């Protein structure tokens, strides 16, 4: 029922990292 | 350097995963190169993971000699970090995930669920809202977010949606392990 | 592989420009290892180019490349480019940073494009294509008393082929 509680950061590495969209150029 | 093996590598690095029954050619061909892929990959501080049983090669953060690099201060990550009530959804796409996959034997299939099965399930824990309306805008709007990490995909004209295997290397034992003990220790204190 | 040395190709890599008054340690561990940046950017078809009077250290495809994607820009943005281009060559050949006004560029657009009737329409064509240059990484922020900051990746624009080019659309449309 709080919802800062909820949006609190959990620990998991990422995987399946995808590229950053572009290569910005 | 192979044709072949640096276009299995961009193709690779771009879409961050290679599904054989999609790219069988580029899943053999960066699977027969494991060696190769690593000595490219070193300089870049990544690594390859590889599930032949599932047919997947994924791309993940290299560990260093660093303790804690906290894998989300690569440069080249783009994606934010994962809060509590996107885990418990996650959670509970995995155990349907591991409903779908017990029943399963040869042949191509899918894991498709509908959202009104999984409202009352996170109902359960969020709690319930005046309207249904209220509760659907809620799901669309979680169900987006892990859309947005490439778990699962666009609803169809049948309100389902289905779930990537890759949520399988997401929440392998040791990261389910890792993420219990942290909640335990949130919990308590 | 030294950290420092990983960092820096991978911040260059991502950008495309190292300034050494932004990131001046990065531009250090760079300026010092030539040989291994060189060395880590020769399988990808790229290499390092340093500009030591301006402190640039760019990326050039060494030789329509699988990782640099071409565009062409229009009119309206080339001669925009070209003001911008001679503004820091006048900046330069006075002799910091060349700091060029938002009312400066409304009558050399207007010159060429014709004029539109009303302030707001100059200065929102105005916004716009600075804000389309930095979407190029060209010029820097906006200050607040109507002024830009051009890098001096404008030195190093492109090659002769594209400057006359420039100069020929230039010249086309002081013609009209």
């Amino acid at each position: 029922q709080r919802q800062s509680e909820r949006r609190k950061p959990a620990c998991l590495p990422p995987v399946g990292v995808a590229i950053t969209g572009v290569p910005a150029i | 350097t192979p044709q072949r093996v640096r276009e299995a590598v961009q193709e690779m690095l771009k879409y961050g995963l290679l599904e054989e029954s999609h790219k069988p050619n580029l899943y053999r061909s960066a699977l027969t190169n494991i060696e190769v892929v690593d000595r490219i990959l070193e300089p870049l501080d990544l690594a390859m993971g590889v599930d032949e049983v599932r047919g997947l090669v994924f791309v993940t953060v290299r560990q260093g000699e660093v303790a804690e690099q906290d894998d989300w201060s690569h440069p080249l990550v783009r994606r934010q970090r994962l809060n509590l009530e996107q885990s418990l959804l996650i959670a509970i796409l995995r155990q349907h995930f591991i409903a779908y996959e017990q029943e399963s034997g040869t042949g191509a299939s899918q894991a498709l669920v509908a959202v009104d099965e999984l409202i009352p399930q996170l109902q359960v824990y969020l709690g319930e809202l005046g309207s249904e309306a209220k509760e659907r805008n809620r799901i669309i709007t979680l169900l987006d977010q892990l859309k947005g990490h490439g778990l699962v995909s666009a609803l169809d004209a049948h309100d389902r949606v289905i779930i990537r295997p890759i949520i399988t290397h997401l929440a392998n034992p040791e990261n389910l392990q890792a993420l219990v003990v942290w909640l335990r220790e949130q919990v308590e204190g």
